[PDB]
C-alpha cells in the first residue's frame, strides 16, 4: 500500500503511453477519481464487450 | 642509503638487490677497507704521498683519487643544495606543497597540477622549473643560486683548516642522525601501509639476481657506500698513533655502515609501503562511488570484501545500463614497483607521506634537518680529501696559509657549479651521478688492492701490521686478499663492460 | 541532489526519514524567498509544498522543481534555482551538517575561495637569517686565525 | 525565545528579516514531528502555520506556541514541547549558527 501510485503511473506510461504533468507522491489517489472504483463498479465489461 | 639505495633497489624490482649487496659487502668492503686503514698509518703520508712511493710510476692513483673525489663534490653538494631549499620552505603551517595554486582565472586548478599530484607541482614546476629536453636550456634560475651559495658558504665556514675545525661538527652532525632516525622508525612501523612494504624488499625475485645488471650495481654500490677509493680514509687513518690497533677501529666501522645500510631501507620502504596502500585504497573508493553513484544503491552494502559478487549482481538486472561506467583497475604488488627514481625519491615520497600526519611542520622540519646533517658529513670527508693532495703537490708558495686555498677551491666549485642551476637542470645532475659513480671508483680500487699485495709485497705488509697492532692478522684476512678480491674485481669489470653495449641509453 | 550519509557523519548519522524531506524542502523555500527579495525585490511566500519531488531512492537522491506560489503551471525556470541555492548554500548545508562533498547538486559546483596566503615568502627570511650567521661564522673563524700568529 | 546575534557570530551575523522567522517556524515544526514519531509513534503533519508567534521584538525576542493540525483550539501542552525541543535542539542550534 506505499507503491499505489508509484504502479499506477508507471503502467500508465509503460501501457497507455500518457505520462503526468506533476509528480504524485503517496498521498494522491488518482484512481479513485474515477466514478467507477470509487462507486465499486466492475470495469472489465466495457473491454470484453467492445 | 636512502637516495640512490631504494632507486637501485626498485629498478631490479626490490629483492634482487639485498643478497647482492650483502655478500659483497662481506667480500669485498671489508678487506679493502681494512687495507687502506693499515697504509694509511703505517705510511705516515696522504692519499697521494703513499701510491707515489710504491714504484714512484704509479703517482696515477694520487690524480685519479684527486679528479674523482672533485668530479662527485661536483654534485653532491647541489643535492645539498635541493635539500636545504626544501628546508627552507617549511616554517608555514599549510605547506606549500599541499594544495594546488589556481591560474589568473579562479575557477580551477592549473592543468598540470590537476593531472599529477600536488606534490609534482612543486618539485617539477616550482623548484627545478624542468624544461622539455636536456637540448634545451634557458635561464639561470636565481632562487637556486641563493640555495648553492649558501650551502657552499655553509662547507667552507665548517672546514676552514682541515681538521682542528671538523671535530666540533662531527661531535654534532654524527649523532644527529642516528636518533632522528629511530624517531622516524618508530613513527613509519606503525603507520597503515608498514609491513607491507618491508616485506615487498625482502622476497627475492630469483630469476633477477641471475642478470649481470644487477651484480655490477651491487658493486658500484658497496664501494659507493663506503668511501673506497675516494683517497679520503687514507688521509684520516694518517693522522692517529703508531700503536694503535688498526684492526678493531676497521672492523667495527665496516659492521656500523653495513647495518645502517639495512636500517636505512627500512625506514624508507615502511614509507613508500604506507604510500601504495593509500593510493590502492583511493582506487577502490573511487571504483565503488562509480558504481553507486550508476546504479543508486545504500550506502554501507558495497564494501572492500562483497564487491566482486554486488558487481556481478547488477550486470544480470541493467545490462545496457552497466556497459557504460568506465572501471578502474587497481592492485597491490603493482602499486610499489612503480616510477620512482633518484632526485625524486626523497623528494616526491617522503614529503607527501609528512603532510597526511598530525603536526606536520614539525616532521617536516626534523626529516630535512636529518638529510642535511647526514649529508654535510660526507661532504667533510670529500672536501678533506681534494685539499690533502693539491699541497703535497707543491701547487701553491707553502708560504700562504690554509684557508687561502680552501677558499680558491670552494670558489671555484661553486663557479662551475653553475650548470645543474638552469632550467634542464636535473638530467645533467642525472648523467653525471649515474657514471662517474658506476665506473671510475671500481677501477681505482681494484688497481690499488692489486698494488698493494703485488707491487708492495704481501708478506712485508704483514710482517709490518704484526709490528704496528701485536699479532698476524687471521687466515681469513690473507684468503680474501690474496685471491678472492682481486678475481671478484675481474668479474665485476667484465660484468659492467658486457652491461654497456647492447643496453641501449635512455632517460625521462 | 545526492546526498551521502555515511561518509560525512560516519557514526552518529542519522537516518532518513520523511521528516528529512520535510526540513529539505523548507530550506530550499527559504533559499527562494532570499533570493527574490536581495536580487529582484519581489516578495514571494514559497512554501514547502511549492517544492515538488519526484525519484526518490535509498542512495538517498532525488530530483526537485519549484513553482511559483498557487499556480501549478509556473515553473521557475532551473538558471534561477540554480542561483538561489548558489547564494544560500552554506546555510541548507548547516541545517544537515553536511559539507558539501556529501550534498552535492549536481550542476553546481563549488568555487568559493582564494589562495592568497604568501604576504612575504617566508623562505626569504629564512634564508636571510641562514646566511646572517653563516656570514658571522666566517669572519669570525677568519679572523681568529689572524689573532692566533 | 530569545536570540543574540552580535554576540555569537560577532561579525558575518545575518539580518534577522521575516524569512528568518520562517525557517524557526518551519524547524519547530520538525522537531515536532520528530517527538511525535520516536516516543509517542504517532504521524502528525505539523506544518509552519501551526506555530504561532507573538510579541516580536529587536532584541530578537517573541512567544510561540504549537496546535494540532487543523484543530485551532488544540494546543500541544507546553511540558511536550519543552521534551520535543529538549530532543532537537541540537539541530535548532546547526541551522542558525547559534551555540546554545
Ligand atoms: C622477475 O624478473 C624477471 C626477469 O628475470 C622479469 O621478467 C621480465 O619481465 C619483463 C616485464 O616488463 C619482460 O619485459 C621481460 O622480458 C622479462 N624477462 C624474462 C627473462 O622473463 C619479471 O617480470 C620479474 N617479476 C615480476 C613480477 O615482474
Ligand atoms: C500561472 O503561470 C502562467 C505561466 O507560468 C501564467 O500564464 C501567463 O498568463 C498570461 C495571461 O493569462 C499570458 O499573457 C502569458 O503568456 C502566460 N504565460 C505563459 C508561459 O503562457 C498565469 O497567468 C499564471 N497564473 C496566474 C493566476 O497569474
Ligand atoms: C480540537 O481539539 C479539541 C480539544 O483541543 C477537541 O475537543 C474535544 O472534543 C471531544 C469530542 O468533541 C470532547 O470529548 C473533548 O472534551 C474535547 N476536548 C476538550 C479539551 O474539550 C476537538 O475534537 C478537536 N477537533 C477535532 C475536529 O477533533
Ligand atoms: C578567465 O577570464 C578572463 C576574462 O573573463 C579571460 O580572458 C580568460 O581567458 C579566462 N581564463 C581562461 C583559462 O580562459
Ligand atoms: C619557468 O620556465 C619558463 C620557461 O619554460 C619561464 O617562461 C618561466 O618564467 C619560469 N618560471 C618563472 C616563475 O619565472
Ligand atoms: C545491502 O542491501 C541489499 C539490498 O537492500 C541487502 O540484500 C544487503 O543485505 C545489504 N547489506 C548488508 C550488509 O546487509
Ligand atoms: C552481463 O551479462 C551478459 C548476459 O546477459 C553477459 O553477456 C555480459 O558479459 C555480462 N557482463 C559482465 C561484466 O559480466
Ligand atoms: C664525497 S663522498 C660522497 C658521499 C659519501 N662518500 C657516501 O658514500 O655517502
Amino acid at each position: 500500500k506505499d507503491q499505489w501510485m508509484k504502479k499506477w503511473w508507471e503502467m500508465k506510461r509503460e501501457i497507455v503511453g500518457v505520462v503526468e504533468p506533476v509528480p504524485h507522491d503517496e498521498t494522491y489517489c488518482d484512481p479513485a477519481s474515477l466514478f467507477h472504483v470509487s462507486n465499486d463498479y466492475s470495469f472489465i465489461r466495457y473491454y470484453t464487450r467492445t | 642509503n636512502v637516495w640512490r639505495f631504494p632507486y637501485l633497489c626498485q629498478s631490479h624490482g626490490g629483492g634482487a638487490f639485498m643478497i647482492p649487496f650483502l655478500i659483497l659487502l662481506v667480500l669485498e668492503g671489508i678487506p679493502l677497507l681494512y687495507l687502506e686503514f693499515a697504509i694509511g698509518q703505517r705510511l705516515r703520508r696522504g692519499s697521494l704521498g703513499v701510491w707515489s712511493s710504491i714504484h714512484p710510476a704509479l703517482k696515477g692513483l694520487g690524480l685519479a683519487s684527486m679528479l674523482t673525489s672533485f668530479m662527485v663534490g661536483l654534485y653532491y653538494n647541489t643535492i645539498i643544495s635541493w635539500i636545504m631549499w626544501y628546508l627552507f620552505n617549511s616554517f608555514q603551517e599549510p605547506l606549500p606543497w599541499s594544495d594546488c595554486p589556481l591560474n589568473e582565472n579562479q575557477t580551477g586548478y592549473v592543468d598540470e597540477c590537476a593531472r599529477s599530484s600536488p606534490v609534482d607541482y612543486f618539485w617539477y614546476r616550482e623548484t627545478l622549473n624542468i624544461s622539455t629536453s636536456i637540448s634545451d636550456s634557458g635561464s639561470i634560475q636565481w632562487w637556486m643560486l641563493l640555495c648553492l651559495a649558501c650551502a657552499w658558504s655553509v662547507l667552507y665556514m665548517c672546514t676552514i683548516r682541515g681538521i682542528e675545525t671538523t671535530g666540533k661538527a662531527v661531535y654534532i652532525t654524527s649523532t644527529l642522525p642516528y636518533v632522528v632516525l629511530t624517531i622516524f622508525l618508530i613513527r613509519g612501523l606503525t603507520l597503515k601501509g608498514a609491513t607491507n612494504g618491508i616485506v615487498f624488499l625482502f622476497t627475492p625475485n630469483v630469476t633477477e639476481l641471475a642478470q649481470p645488471d644487477t651484480w655490477l650495481d651491487a658493486g658500484a654500490q658497496v664501494f659507493f657506500s663506503f668511501s673506497l677509493a675516494f683517497g679520503g680514509l687514507i688521509s684520516f687513518s694518517s693522522y692517529n698513533s703508531v700503536h694503535n690497533n688498526c684492526e678493531k677501529d676497521s672492523v667495527i666501522v665496516s659492521i656500523i655502515n653495513g647495518f645502517t645500510s639495512v636500517y636505512v631501507a627500512i625506514v624508507v620502504y615502511s614509507v613508500i609501503g604506507f604510500r601504495a596502500t593509500q593510493r590502492y585504497d583511493d582506487c577502490f573508493s573511487t571504483n565503488i562511488l562509480t558504481l553507486i553513484n550508476g546504479f543508486d544503491l545504500p550506502e554501507g552494502n558495497v564494501t572492500q570484501e562483497n564487491f566482486v559478487d554486488m558487481q556481478q549482481r547488477c550486470n544480470a538486472s541493467d545490462p545496457a545500463a552497466y556497459a557504460q561506467l568506465v572501471f578502474q583497475t587497481c592492485d597491490i604488488n603493482a602499486f610499489l614497483s612503480e616510477a620512482v627514481e633518484g632526485t625524486g625519491l626523497a623528494f616526491i615520497v617522503f614529503t607527501e607521506a609528512i603532510t597526511k600526519m598530525p603536526l606536520s611542520p614539525l616532521w617536516s622540519v626534523l626529516f630535512f634537518i636529518m638529510l642535511f646533517c647526514l649529508g654535510l658529513s660526507s661532504m667533510f670527508g670529500n672536501m678533506e680529501g681534494v685539499v690533502v693532495p693539491l699541497q703535497d703537490l707543491r701547487v701553491i708558495p707553502p708560504k700562504w696559509p690554509k684557508e687561502v686555498l680552501t677558499g680558491l677551491i670552494c670558489l671555484g666549485t661553486f663557479l662551475i657549479g653553475f650548470i645543474f642551476t638552469l632550467n634542464s637542470g636535473q638530467y645533467w645532475l642525472s648523467l653525471l651521478d649515474s657514471y662517474a659513480g658506476s665506473i671510475p671508483l671500481l677501477i681505482i680500487a681494484f688497481c690499488e688492492m692489486f698494488s698493494v699485495v703485488y707491487v708492495y709485497g704481501v708478506d712485508r705488509f704483514n710482517k709490518d701490521i704484526e709490528f704496528m697492532i701485536g699479532h698476524k692478522p687471521n687466515i681469513f684476512w690473507q684468503v680474501t686478499w690474496r685471491v678472492v678480491s682481486p678475481l671478484l674485481m675481474l668479474i665485476i669489470f667484465l660484468f659492467f663492460f658486457v652491461v654497456e653495449v647492447s643496453q641501449e641509453l635512455t632517460y625521462s | 541532489v545526492r546526498i551521502s550519509l555515511k561518509s560525512a557523519l560516519g557514526d552518529k548519522a542519522y537516518e532518513w526519514n520523511d521528516n528529512e524531506m520535510y526540513l529539505f524542502r523548507s530550506s530550499v523555500a527559504y533559499a527562494m524567498r532570499q533570493y527574490f527579495l536581495k536580487v529582484k525585490n519581489q516578495m514571494i511566500l514559497f512554501g514547502e509544498e511549492d517544492v515538488r519531488v519526484a525519484n526518490l531512492k535509498p542512495r538517498i537522491s532525488f530530483n526537485f522543481f519549484v513553482t511559483a506560489p498557487k499556480n501549478v503551471s509556473d515553473i521557475i525556470p532551473r538558471t534561477e534555482v540554480e542561483k538561489a541555492i548558489r547564494m544560500s548554500r552554506s546555510r541548507i548545508n548547516d541545517a544537515f551538517r553536511l559539507n558539501d562533498n556529501s550534498l552535492e547538486f549536481l550542476g553546481i559546483q563549488p568555487t568559493l575561495g582564494p589562495p592568497n596566503q604568501p604576504p612575504v615568502s617566508i623562505w626569504l627570511i629564512v634564508f636571510g637569517v641562514v646566511m646572517g650567521v653563516i656570514v658571522v661564522g666566517i669572519v669570525i673563524l677568519i679572523f681568529t686565525g689572524i689573532r692566533d700568529r
